[PDB]
């Protein structure tokens, strides 16, 4: 039932046509400005060929008013559990030395655990000093060494990409209908630019804009819902804050790759002659992920996830005040000069007057083929354009008025010949 | 995954009518023989497309596979007078080509393999427009453009060239430019479907779906130094074949393998499978995706 | 030696499904290694401040 509302005519400065094989191929090349519709209402730029019936339509439907977030600095975090491997060796045997086990380098691989390999798994090599003699397990009075080869392993079966926001971009999801019939769905946020087959679209005027998101970090989960954290974003991988052991990709977290970043000296150790209890003290991200799982209201809005595309968004309770900018990159628009005829009939009229929502109308268009109907009044206040189809079909669009007592005679034409049509109905005051 | 860039699946023929003087060392294409229409495609760091799609067919092999039609005439004579049909399609292909050649194949407008010819004794020049006199002369054909070929039977004859911002490219008359235009030389890729037209490409979007295909395995030999043999001779699960062949989990998971009793080693290939294209916002399965360097006339105020 | 922080450690005696008894310990956010996988303490709201001067 809801259809095109803001119906404007294209200027002749960027409008041209050329007859090629008894076919008026209208071409557009320039920049046009059209008024954006509200929730439910649509907007289209009507094309004018070289005569009456030659008229196309570029109707664009507005889904809803969304407030997307702008990403930037992010990282892949996760939980990990170390696996300590102890192997006490007496002095003067192999590499167990009193002056070597103390100043043991991390990059060097010990001979007691060199059979594992030099893989990309996060590993580290330590060196502790034990006891000597027959009191523990040696032969010389010099203290023995303790070769430690601790490697990290992934604990959680999924990874999280914790990002942040710097500004809330007011994104408007649009479903642009081309002239030939190809329906495409795009989106425009604040000053975004999206290229299409017939040109490019961009948003100019903006209205809603939540300011104050630099002190809040978001959590993204692939396949499930999102989350929200009430603290500023952290970048330095220190101990205590969120992001002690981070990475740069999902495979670097699920497989524990060496490309991830971590704080120096973070794995504890408990040397017990031959035993070892290596552990860490990292913050579990699923704790805040569960304590702050969306939906989570803030002040007077509602934060939730998006549908289809991955990304954080926000919902508001304001109006829709924006201006859409259209651009044509020399798109050929053809239309046959031998159009078909059809008759229309009145059905009902319910809506409002002098408002952004307008008022929907019901019209029964009965024709013999796929065409285009064009209706215009006498004082030049409104104009009705509905794509005609075959058989008895129910059509109609949004028609805004300035009087609750709607009573105006309309003249519709399908292929040149005009026919009278009287409409009526009452409306309510909607501001 | 040993790199074997000599085994050609299917027919493996590289010759055109009117100039069949290379049917001895190139019919089929194997390790033995010397053909200039295949040896130039194995250059190091020159043709990355053929190196990436090694286990795939080309253009001449696709024509000899009875899956695509050939141009008429297939070999335009550059020596005869009164013009020739192969002039406006090759003159716009401002590219470089070595000397000592006699033929050069390309793609026309009707999606057919259009080539030229040089009767003895004439050789191609630096451009390939005319033939001059002459050392050995390569009697094959120098590919002026890089492309591949594969098996596909997907419909798509009503899909033509869909470009944006270009009024005329190559030689085809696309959209009508009522204003001005700028003549430039850029590299624009192209594509071809099953019995269609030369559909140029503006946004190259290709993908490779590696699946258990018979053309994605190479069989070796057992001596007692592992040379290639054949893949169509290995027995299948529930079928029949010549000598028994074995391999890893990929070859044994789809075919029959006896390990010790087998006399061949079938290993998995590298860079081969189902290759699709993304045109008009929909995924399709073409015959061969390639690129060229021709005259591009974009729009201009 | 000294103590930089008082870690709230909880000695847990985890019993497996078949009946295997395993006595471990969990403090703050530390993890261990058991036969059934791993375990770690989550929430922790108990601590003693002022431990560096001892």
């Amino acid at each position: 039932d809801p259809g095109c509302s803001e119906l404007i005519q294209a200027s002749s400065r960027i409008t041209t046509c050329s007859t090629e094989g008894v076919n008026t191929k209208c071409r557009l090349s320039g920049t046009a400005l059209i008024r954006a519709g509200s929730v439910g209402a649509e907007a289209c730029l009507m094309l004018k060929g070289v005569k009456e019936d030659q008229t196309k339509f570029l109707k664009i439907k507005t889904v809803s008013s969304e407030l997307s977030c702008r990403e930037g600095q992010s990282y892949w975090t996760g939980s990990f559990s170390p696996k300590c491997l102890s192997s006490r060796r007496c002095h003067l045997v192999g590499e167990c030395h009193v002056n070597r086990c103390l100043s043991w380098r991390d990059n060097e691989t010990s001979a007691e655990f060199s059979f594992v390999g030099e893989s990309t798994t996060m590993r580290e090599n330590k060196c502790f000093e034990q006891c000597g003699g027959w009191g523990c397990g040696c032969f010389n009075v010099n203290p023995s060494c303790l070769f430690v080869h601790t490697y990290l392993q992934s604990v959680r079966k999924e990874a999280l990409r914790v990002f942040n926001c710097i500004d809330w971009v007011h994104k408007l999801t649009l479903e642009i209908t081309d002239f030939d019939g190809s329906v495409s769905t795009i989106d425009l946020g604040a000053s975004s630019s999206r290229f299409t087959n017939w040109g490019s679209v961009s948003l100019s005027l903006d209205a809603e804009g939540i300011s104050g998101s630099n002190s809040f970090s978001f959590i993204e989960s692939p396949g499930k819902g999102y989350a929200i954290v009430d603290e500023p974003f952290s970048e330095i991988p220190r101990q205590g804050f969120l992001g002690e052991i981070r990475c740069n990709s999902e495979s670097s977290v699920l497989s524990a790759h060496e490309s991830c970043l971590r704080a120096p000296n973070l794995i504890s150790y408990k040397p017990m002659i031959d035993q070892l209890e290596c552990t860490t003290n990292l913050i579990d991200p699923f704790v805040v992920f569960e304590r702050g799982s969306l939906p989570q209201t803030r002040n007077d809005k509602t934060f939730a996830a998006s549908k289809g595309n991955r990304g954080v968004q926000a919902f508001s309770k304001g109006s829709v005040q924006a201006d859409l900018t259209l651009m044509f990159d020399n798109f050929e628009v053809d239309f046959v000069g031998a159009a078909v005829s059809c008759d229309a009939a009145f059905l009902n009229l319910t809506g409002c007057y002098s408002c952004n929502a307008g008022a929907r109308v019901c019209l029964s268009i009965t024709s013999t083929g796929t065409g285009s109907l064009s209706a215009h009044n006498k004082d030049g206040s409104l104009h009705i354009v509905l794509p005609s189809e075959n058989g008895t079909k129910d059509q109609c669009q949004i028609l805004h008025f300035t009087v609750p007592e709607v009573e105006e005679e309309f003249m519709y034409s399908c292929d040149g010949d005009e026919r009278p049509l009287l409409v009526k109905g009452t409306l309510i005051a909607i501001d | 995954e040993d790199p074997h860039l000599r085994n050609r699946p299917g027919k493996g023929h590289n010759y055109i009518d009117g100039m069949t003087q290379e049917d001895a060392t190139c019919k089929p294409v194997t390790y033995a023989g010397a053909c200039s229409s295949f040896d130039v495609l194995l250059e190091k760091g020159k043709f990355p497309l053929f190196q990436s799609y090694a286990h795939h067919r080309t253009l001449l092999e696709a024509v000899h596979d009875t899956i695509i039609a050939k141009a008429d005439p297939p070999s335009c004579d550059l020596q005869s007078a009164h013009g020739n049909p192969c002039m406006k399609e090759k003159l716009v292909m401002k590219t470089h080509c070595p000397n000592d050649y006699q033929s050069a194949h390309y793609l026309n407008n009707d999606g057919k393999m259009a080539s030229v010819k040089c009767p003895p004794k004439y050789e191609l020049t630096e451009d390939c427009n005319f033939c001059r006199q002459m050392a050995s002369l390569k009697k094959g054909s120098y590919p002026l453009q890089d492309l591949f070929c594969q098996s596909s039977e997907d419909d798509g004859s009503k899909l033509k060239t869909k470009m944006k911002g270009v009024c005329e490219v190559g030689v085809q008359a696309l959209k009508k430019c009522d204003g001005q235009l700028s003549t430039a030389h850029e590299v624009v890729p192209f594509a071809v479907f099953k019995n269609s037209k030369k559909v140029y490409l503006d946004k190259l979007d290709l993908k490779t779906e590696e699946n258990l295909l018979p053309d994605s395995f190479v069989c070796f030999e057992h001596k007692g130094e592992l040379k290639s043999f054949d893949i169509s001779q290995c027995p299948k699960i529930g079928g029949h074949g010549s000598k028994k062949c074995t391999g890893d989990a990929a070859f044994c998971s789809a075919y029959e393998c006896t390990a010790q009793y087998a006399n061949a080693y079938c290993s998995h290939a590298n860079g081969s499978g189902i290759v699709q294209i993304q045109v008009s916002g929909v995924w399709k399965k073409p015959l061969c995706v390639g690129y060229e360097r021709v005259v591009v006339k974009r729009e201009l105020s």
